């Protein structure tokens, strides 16, 4: 079936190059940039102990939740830099945090293969362990809620898993990566959702089909970072090639690619602006390389951390960006 | 307008003779005023630049060149002003004198006592506020034995009628030259502990080729010794090859907060870095 | 308002019982001296000695894929490298696995201990009649003079060991920038936490040595 | 797309020599560090060589250290490895494993089972 | 193996045949979302510090 995958693989390049017209860059060439940000680290969020792997911002975008490979997750208060719920973790290496939407549930999840949930509104005030999600064969890098009892998570056993809170098993096993997956994302309109491996591929999923619907094979290297497009029809992923690209839903190919040629360091965590024209793209650099996300005109540089920033995302209502970075703090940049 | 800088650890007590006097003030002010103005540029560098502040050794690096600056600062301004026919002032800034180098002096033996919780006792050594309890004993317990020394006699600092420095003898080889031994016994005991233990895996070879001398080395083993004031016991040298260190004494030392500007903040690979961006 | 006024008392109340418990468990963590081994989930065994806490990382159940959670132990305090010693070719799996923690970017800062485990498993090859068509310098190879574990241990044994010793150690050695060094060892031997505490003590020296520039 | 076309191998008496290439398009050849590795039945993958960027570090495995050498091309997008004067012990499935982060000069996971920058592989048998 | 081949070209089949419209309508609709919501970007401006909550 190798002859046979290589002639789909063919035409599929094909269906790039039918729909390939004009790039992105070409087209958005005549309209303005917005030019130089100057972004500036507001709050410094210090408490944390070693490297902050993972983090995730809330709906309310006043709590932001942080992981960090010491044993801890503070669910931080970024409005006023306070420490809420820091969480005692099972496992001391935590690679993944989602902050719930509904805000009540917290995720976690690394190296002891089980991503466990945190209800931070608990009856009795000390924040507890609802359902530990053990099942996977492979260490949890990303995870992203649904809802108040939905969670996807990205695993490295090659394989997304949607899971339920209520029974503590998985609904539904994405099996299609062939490396380690790293990066996992949800859409606005959380009906589907893409995740990035450590393969060239960052292959689209469907929460309810269970399964992938269509491929995105656009990286030379491990694409650590994902995160859509505000519409959900599009999404950025970042890898270690030291090229994050764009890709469309609604197109298969590449769009255009946010490079430069001064930087050779990997990318760990993009992430998108309240409007699309903005991109939050993490380095290891040990700053965050922010682009015009539509000209390939690096807009800014969010330079101030020591160690190499692991987990950027940026506010549900577009506030702020808050970089967590392996020097154990957080910033909030605006 | 003249001062000597060996004047903090003469340690014979006796006056210098007035001849070397005068090039001994002239290496003072170029010592110590470079020293001054370049010291600066590190506390400007450190806690501007908190990326420079991560580790424990810079901490406490601040913690000296701020008192190392106050002294730099507290001998010119002895000197430079005249406080003569001035009680009050003389005692003040004498006062201040002594406790910024008695904050020298121990910022010198916490940069040990922190390479006792470093080296050779490695394990179990972090310390809840660990900067912040050594100002307790940097900045507090000089703080208590100048005040020890204020209640003893209020007429103990200042001219006997200058450089207004302490007067009695008893007064300052205790609280001076007695906390400076009970300090530098405890550096050179941490000193040569550094460099036995620093030498040792120098003497370690790999592949049977083992990398005795670098220029990162030799500016690191001088770096130690500025850190941690050993060219401060060039005062026990005093007295013979007394006409010799006294005037070591005045360069090594006077200069020493510039060669801290030049070891751990001009030559540090990490603090230069950050100049470039301003 | 003073509803406003309530709930940031009860915020600042509970941030400073959260950085109560942070010190308290930073007084913890700090004396925990993590490392990482290799060679469900990850296995703890928190094993002290000399009333220092050692907190070990066995991650056996992540697969063979290994390239982005090894970057979980870049702040570790040691990798302590267990090689089978013995040579599919196992033992330049061993070689290749720490050419790529060595060369690695954020492995560069965190130390590397060696030990080959099965050593006493290594003495029946030898003897019998198998490394010299696996490694053509092995031929070219001579014992260093600090070379002597045992008088009675063979010298084609202290040979042979000693040259798979080095066979990393040129790895640490030809390398570029970074901040890091190895501590090989040849291991029943009851010895090996002992190794373990002082390889760990030369590694937070040397950490500290580099944090005064003095490395 | 990154995809790993090799070529070479088949039935080919021991001591022949044989050029081994992989296609390795999609990624930037001048960029990254380039492996060899092989995969006998029943024994597991097993690194053969590495050539670096521009061929300035160039390690083997002592298999083949003192028989094999290893060329690549920037310009052609191409790697290259001729074999010579082969025993009859490495009949083994040989694989272009590339390493996953291209200016970094460790490379991790080449010799990993179900890696993604790893060739489908061209089977080399010796009789 | 052949399991995970034979997934692997069902997912190729299935793949190809969904619905792939023009580039240009899409990135027409990116910019349309964009300058859409530049308006209602905090980040693409500096916002005053009357309506940031971060000063």
């Amino acid at each position: 079936l190798r002859q046979e995958a290589e002639q789909l693989k063919n035409q599929i390049r094909d269906a790039r190059k039918a729909c390939a017209d004009a790039t992105l860059s070409q087209i958005t060439n005549n309209i303005d940039p917005v030019g130089r940000i100057q972004m500036r680290t507001r709050r410094t969020l210090r408490g944390h102990l070693a490297k902050i792997y993972a983090m995730h911002w809330g709906t309310d975008s006043r709590l932001l939740v942080s992981a960090s490979q010491d044993g801890k997750l503070i669910i931080w208060d970024s409005y006023t830099t306070n420490k809420v719920h820091a969480i005692p973790l099972r496992s001391s290496w935590v690679m993944t945090c989602a902050y719930a939407p509904s805000g009540n549930y917290v995720a976690c999840g690394g190296l002891d293969n089980i991503c466990s949930i945190y209800n931070l509104k608990t009856r009795e005030g000390n924040v507890r362990v609802s359902r530990e999600l053990a099942g996977h064969t492979g260490y949890l890098s990303c995870c992203r809620f649904l809802d108040d009892n939905q969670i996807v998570t990205s695993s490295g056993d090659t394989t997304c898993a949607l899971w339920d809170i209520e029974t503590g098993q998985q609904t539904t096993t994405f099996t299609g990566h062939t490396g380690d997956v790293m990066s996992l994302s949800l859409a606005p309109d959380t009906r589907l959702f893409v995740s990035g491996a450590c393969d060239a591929s960052a292959k689209l999923w469907d929460v309810r089909e269970g399964m992938c619907r269509q491929t995105f094979t656009g990286h030379e290297s491990d694409i650590n970072a994902i995160c859509f497009f505000p519409n959900g029809n599009a999404f950025a992923t970042g890898s270690d090639d030291a090229t994050c690209r764009l890709f469309d839903l609604r197109a298969d190919q590449e769009l255009m690619t946010y490079s430069h040629d001064n930087i050779i360091c990997g990318i760990t965590s993009v992430s998108f602006s309240k409007s699309g024209r903005l991109l939050l793209a993490g380095y290891d650099d040990f700053n965050c390389n922010v682009w015009d996300a539509l000209k390939a005109d690096r807009a800014g540089v969010l330079a101030g951390h020591d160690n190499r920033v692991s987990c950027l995302g940026v506010t549900d209502d577009g506030m702020a960006v808050a970089t967590g970075s392996w020097d154990s703090f957080l910033k909030i940049w605006n | 307008h003249l001062t000597s800088f060996g004047i903090l650890l003469d340690l014979s007590r006796t006056s210098l003779p007035p001849s070397q006097m005068m090039a001994l003030t002239f290496i003072t002010y170029i010592g110590c005023g470079l020293s001054s103005i370049f010291l600066s540029v590190t506390l400007v560098t450190y806690i501007a630049f908190e990326k420079i502040r991560r580790d424990y050794p810079s901490k406490i690096l601040i913690q000296l060149c701020a008192a190392l600056l106050l002294l730099n600062l507290i001998f010119l301004l002895d000197s430079w002003i005249a406080l003569y026919n001035t009680r009050g002032f003389c005692i003040a800034v004498a006062v201040f004198l002594h406790y910024f180098l008695l904050v020298s002096f121990t910022w010198m033996g916490l940069e040990a006592f922190h390479m006792y919780l470093a080296l050779v006792k490695v394990f179990n050594t972090y310390i809840r506020k660990y900067i912040l309890k050594f100002c307790i004993v940097g900045w507090g317990i000089p703080a208590v034995v100048v005040s020890i020394v204020l209640t003893i006699s209020p007429d103990n600092y200042g001219i006997g009628s200058d450089f207004c420095w302490i007067n009695s003898n008893v007064v300052f080889y205790i609280t001076v030259v007695g906390y400076f031994c009970v300090i530098f016994l405890l550096n050179v005991s941490m000193f040569i502990v550094v460099l036995v233990q620093l030498c040792r895996i120098k003497k370690k070879k790999q592949l049977g080729a083992q990398r005795k001398t670098s220029i990162q080395d030799l500016r690191s083993i001088a770096g130690l010794t500025f850190l941690l004031g050993i060219t401060w016991g060039f005062a026990f040298f005093a007295w013979p090859v007394n006409v010799t260190f006294m005037y070591l004494f005045a360069i090594f030392n006077t200069l020493q907060g510039f060669f801290i500007f030049i070891f751990y903040c001009a030559a540090k690979e990490n603090v230069r870095k950050q100049w470039r961006r301003y | 308002t003073e509803d406003q006024r309530n709930e940031e008392k009860a915020q600042r109340e509970a941030n400073k019982k959260i950085e109560k418990q942070l010190q308290k468990d930073k007084q913890v963590y700090r004396a925990t001296h993590r490392l990482l081994l290799l060679g469900s989930g990850i296995f703890e065994t928190k094993f002290q000695v000399d009333k220092v806490n050692f907190h070990m990382f066995d991650v056996g159940a992540q697969r063979d894929e290994r390239r982005k959670w090894i970057q979980c132990f870049n702040d570790v305090t040691a990798i302590i490298f267990v090689v089978a010693s013995s040579s599919t070719n196992r033992l330049q799996a061993a070689l290749k696995l720490f050419d790529s923690i060595w060369n690695n970017k954020w492995l560069r800062d965190t130390s590397v201990i060696l030990f080959l485990n099965k050593q006493d498993l290594l003495a029946e090859k030898v003897l019998a009649g198998k490394i010299e068509d696996y490694f053509p310098e092995f031929a070219r190879y001579t014992t260093p003079e600090d070379a002597t574990p045992e008088p009675g241990e063979d010298p084609r044994v202290t040979r042979a060991k000693y040259f798979i010793r080095d066979e990393f150690l040129r790895i640490s050695t030809a390398s570029g920038d970074g901040r890091h060094y190895c501590y090989p060892h040849f291991t029943v031997d009851t010895e090996n936490i002992r190794r373990v505490f002082n390889d760990c003590r030369d590694i937070i020296q040397r950490m500290h040595l580099r944090q005064y520039e003095l490395l | 797309q990154v995809q790993l076309q090799e070529s070479g191998g088949g039935l080919v008496q021991p001591g022949g020599s044989l050029r081994l290439s992989c296609a390795a398009s999609g990624f930037t050849f001048s960029n990254y560090k380039m492996n060899w590795v092989r995969q006998a039945p029943g024994k597991g993958l097993e690194w053969v060589s590495d050539i670096s960027q521009s061929g300035a570090s160039i390690s083997y495995t002592g298999s083949v250290k003192g028989r094999f050498t290893i060329s690549r091309d920037n310009a052609k997008n191409t790697l290259y490895l001729q074999m010579n004067s082969l025993k009859p012990e490495d009949t083994a499935v040989y694989y272009c494993a590339r390493c996953p982060a291209p200016f970094t000069r460790d490379c991790f996971d080449v010799t990993s089972t179900t890696y993604a920058y790893r060739g489908q592989g061209t089977q080399v048998t010796v009789s | 193996s052949i399991a995970q081949a034979r997934k692997l070209v069902e997912q190729l089949k299935m793949e190809a045949n969904i619905d792939r419209i023009k580039v240009s309508k899409a990135a027409a609709d990116l910019m349309a979302y964009c300058e859409a919501h530049a308006k209602e970007d905090p980040l693409l401006t500096p916002v005053p510090a009357s309506e940031n909550p971060f000063r």
